[PDB]
This record gives C-alpha cells, structure tokens and sequence, in this order.
C-alpha cells in the first residue's frame, strides 16, 4: 500500500568558480545555473523506526 | 574625422609648418604613484615647455607604433623612458604597481603653445588645439640602467577588458570594500588576516565569508558561498 | 546506501545584484526524475533614452540627451549599456562622454 | 510550464520565488542557508566503511542521507516483518573515530 519512494534521482550540478555570471539582455528563454542546492529529507513515515543516538 | 579645430586642420595641410610637439602625461593616481608630466624637448629659452599653463619637463622620452584600426590594434604601441639617474627604477621598483596606470600623449602644433615658451611671445597662441590620445601601461617590458620600455594598450583593449565582467566565486567577495554594494559605513573592525583592530587606516576587509561577518555584512557577501571549488 | 550529504553554510545571503530565482520543489506531488527548469525571462531594465517608448518602439521628439530605466530590446541601447554598466560593464574604465 | 494559458496548476508542489537584480534584495523567503548537496548513491558492506572527508572552507552544519535499499525478512515461509538494520556516522576528530 502507500505511494512508492520519489527520491530526486539526480541533480544537475553546482556552478564551479570563475564562471562568470551571465548577461541576459530581452527576452530570450534561458537554462539553469545552480547557486544553492540542498535536499532535506523529511518524516512522512509514522512511529520511531529511525532511532538517532547522539 | 579627428574631433580637431579649423585652426589645426588649416595647419595640418598647410606646405610649411611648425614642428609638430608631443606632450606625455604618466598619470598614477589609479595604482598608488602621483601624476608626472614629460616631454622629449625644451623650448628655445632651454626652459621646461608651457601648455595650456602647465609645464613638461625635458625627459628623453618616445613612444612608437601608434595606430588606429577598425578591426583591433594587432601591434600594442611601446613607450620607452630614460632610466639614467634611476627615476624609473625608484618609480615602482616593483612593475606591478606601474601596470594599469594612464598615459596621456597630445599632439600639438609649435604655432598654438603659449607665449611665454617663446622670446617674442606669440600672436597665435590657443590652449584649444590638440589631438589626444588615452592608453594604459599594461606591462613593464624590460628595464636597464639606461631606460625602460613599456607595453600600451588602447582603455576598451587589455587582458582586464572582458565581458560580462563579474565573475562567480565561493568564498571571494568581488565587492570593493566600503564601496556601494559592499555598502557597510560603520566603524572600522580588522584587518586582513582577520585579526580585530580598532583603527581607522589599519582596517581592511579579507574578502573571506569570516571577513565579511567581522563586519556581519554576511548580507551582501559578493560571493556565492557552496557553488564549486574546482574551476573544470 | 548512503545516497548523498549536505555541507550546509547558514547565512541568509541576498545576492544583492544577481536575480536569481529558485524553486524548492516538493518530491511525492512529482516525479522521480530530474527536475530541469527553464525561465522565459524577459531581459535587464537597462538605460533607454527619454523621449523613447519601449513598448510601441517610438521616438517623441529632439532627445534632449538624458537617460531613464526600462526594459527594451533595442540592440543600440544594449551595446551603450554594455561599454557603460560600473558593475559588470565597461563602465570601471572608458566611462560615459566616452562613448 | 507551472501554470497553463487559462491559471490552470499544471504541476503541484513547487513554489518558484523571483528576485529582479535589486541592489536592495531580501532573501528568497522560504531559503534560510546556503548548502550544496553531493550525491555518492553507494551502498555500505560489513567490512568495507567508506570515508569522504569534507574538506570545505566554510561548512557550519552537515546533513548525511542514508538509507536501506530494502528492509524484507521471511522466517521459514511467508512472514514478512521488520529487520532492524544498523549505521555509524564518525568524525575522525584527532587521533581516531568518534
Ligand atoms: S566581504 Fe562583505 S562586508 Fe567585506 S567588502 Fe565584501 S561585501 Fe563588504
């Protein structure tokens, strides 16, 4: 029963140093540039079947 | 067309004129050294020569291979300054706080200098009339116990001239420090290596994210803590 | 398995020049795959003559040589922003009156 | 795209936030640090530990996420039951593990 898993996979990656903050001048459609990427897994699980000890 | 006056382009055809004069201004207030005025000659009273009320000292100075192209300059113009009595050595004696300093040559003609570089003065005397020309010194080519030679490069024309020009780093902030997106104006609080100091003149900031927060300017850190350390 | 880990730095930076825009999208209300977004932007309000309507492209009268803000798409106005921008142009070096 | 011609939600759960170049912009709201995620989907044996070492300029707190591949048990047939599985995180912190 219940959904499956849905765990985000792969990511497209940071964006490496000097790489020059691009210029958009009009219109246009562009892609993505990473900056700031966390996953934070949740809880949507019931009862305590992940015990942390520290 | 050259943004010249009616006077300079009369003289400019003219079958007989007076010598051409080239006037150099090495200007260094961007880089840490002080402006000085030159000039390859001195005038018949064997006096500094007088432009627009302002005097070059005589100095053996020459720059050559000035040229304007549509296409790009493909050659970089060379000044070349005496070094005897070591003005140049003692000028930097570094070659990297020479580099991206101004250099300012005018073309004028004899006829309009001022009449005081002149015995009988002059009725044709104009501060109006002169071809100018910016370039930045961008490398200290060689330098002898005779003279150095230098590398011009056109202002919109060197290796710092790139397009879109800010470049995405983790942990440097680009920002000038006390500049406008830096934007802190409070009392001063450490110095580079990120030591706590209360002075004025001893406080600069480090560009790390721990430099920033010295100042707990973490808001405008220019940079972009957590992008990749590896360039690839 | 060990999937992955965060370094996580905790500041709350604004970015205060670049425009950004982010996402933070939720897992189970999606799929499994990789989530590859794509802006249609429009551009960078960038420093048209008065006298110019951007929208209809029209020219009021003798220009009278300011400057004001708005987003437009002229090629002429993108270049003299270009050479002319302190932050990310030319504008450090060169200047305006130079150009 | 997120919304369709007419409004419509064509896609639920994302919530995009836009910030213009601004001088004065305030944080995206809903985004409270910076991080940076790295995906190393390994598996973790008896006797094989792994090690990363972190290594970064300016990381304040850590997250890891782990996990079981699969958590089945049967005993003799059928019977399927939780399987209690178990994991360490250490920090080499001097001289060994913590
Ligand atoms: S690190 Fe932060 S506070 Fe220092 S100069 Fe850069 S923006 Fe201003």
């Amino acid at each position: 029963n219940g959904k499956q898993n849905t765990y985000f996979s792969s990511l497209d990656n940071m964006v490496a140093q000097g790489n020059v903050l691009p210029v958009l001048y009009g219109e246009m459609r562009v892609g993505s540039r990473v900056v700031s990427q966390e996953i934070s897994t949740a809880d949507e699980g019931d009862g305590g079947q992940v015990v942390v000890i520290g | 067309m050259q943004d010249i006056r009616q006077e300079t382009l009369n003289e400019c055809t003219r079958a007989e004129q007076s010598a051409s004069v080239v006037l150099w201004e090495i200007d260094l207030t961007e880089v840490g050294g002080e402006r000085y005025f030159f000039c390859n000659e001195q005038n018949e009273k064997g006096e500094p020569v007088t432009w627009q009320g302002r005097q070059y000292q005589p100095y053996p100075i020459q720059g050559s291979g000035f040229e304007l192209n549509g296409k790009g300059t493909s050659t970089r113009p060379t000044l070349t300054v005496s070094n005897l009595y070591g003005m140049v050595t003692g000028m930097a004696e570094d070659m990297q706080s020479l580099v991206g300093g101004t250099v300012v040559r005018r073309k004028v003609y004899a006829r309009f200098l001022d009449a005081v570089n002149f015995v009988n003065g002059n009725s044709y005397a104009d501060p109006e009339q002169e071809v100018i020309s910016r370039w930045r010194i961008e490398q200290c080519s060689e330098l002898s116990a005779v003279s150095a030679s230098f590398v011009l490069s056109t202002p919109t024309e060197t290796d710092g001239a790139v397009f879109p020009g800010r470049i995405m780093l983790a942990n440097t902030c680009t920002w000038t420090y006390r500049g406008d997106e830096c934007g802190y104006s409070g009392p001063a609080v450490a110095d580079e290596y990120d030591q706590p100091t209360s002075d004025i003149t001893k406080d600069k900031c480090s560009k790390c994210l721990s430099g920033c927060k010295f100042r707990n300017n973490v808001g405008n850190f220019g940079g972009f803590l957590s992008i990749n350390k590896l360039s690839q | 398995l060990w999937s992955s880990y965060t370094e996580i730095i905790d500041v709350k930076q604004c970015y205060p020049n670049t425009a950004l825009v982010g996402v933070q999208v939720d897992s189970e209300q999606f799929g499994s795959q990789q989530v590859s977004r794509n802006y249609h932007l429009r551009g960078r309000i960038l420093q048209v003559p008065s006298n110019y309507n951007p929208q209809t492209r029209q020219y009021s009268g003798i220009w009278d040589g300011t400057f004001k803000p708005a987003y437009s798409n002229n090629m002429a106005w993108c270049l003299w922003d270009m050479l002319t921008h302190p932050r990310y142009g030319m504008g450090k070096r060169l200047g305006a009156a130079d150009v | 795209p997120v919304l369709d011609t007419e409004g419509n939600t064509n896609i639920s759960g994302v919530t995009v936030v836009f910030r213009a170049g601004e001088q004065e912009q305030t944080p995206p709201e809903g985004f409270e640090s910076s991080g940076s995620e790295t995906v190393l989907g390994t598996e973790v044996k008896y006797d094989t530990p792994i090690t990363r070492t972190i290594t970064s300029a300016n990381i304040d707190r850590l997250r890891f996420t782990f996990g079981v591949q699969a958590l089945v048990e049967t005993t003799s047939k059928g019977d399927r039951n939780p399987s209690e599985v178990r994991l360490l995180v250490q920090i080499q912190r001097n001289g060994g593990w913590v």
